[PDB]
Order: C-alpha cells, then structure tokens, then sequence
C-alpha cells in the first residue's frame, strides 16, 4: 500500500485554516460589540 | 484569541 496519502490531508488543512480565518472574522465582530 |  505504497501511498502515504499526504497531499489530500494538506488540502483539508487548507480548508481548516480557512475555517480559522472565518472564526477570527466572527471573533472581531464579537470583540467589537 | 476569542475569549481574551
């Protein structure tokens, strides 16, 4: 099963970091008001 | 970051 499948999870890492960006986006309006 |  030679494949280690490391790129795909890097993809879901990209969507995770995106979700963190949106999280900070909500955090700003939450700390503003 | 969200709490404090």
């Amino acid at each position: 099963t030679s494949a280690l499948s490391l790129s795909n999870v890097a993809g879901v890492f990209y969507i995770l970091v995106g979700g963190l960006g949106l999280a900070m986006l909500v955090a700003l309006i939450e700390f503003a008001y | 970051l969200v709490s404090r």
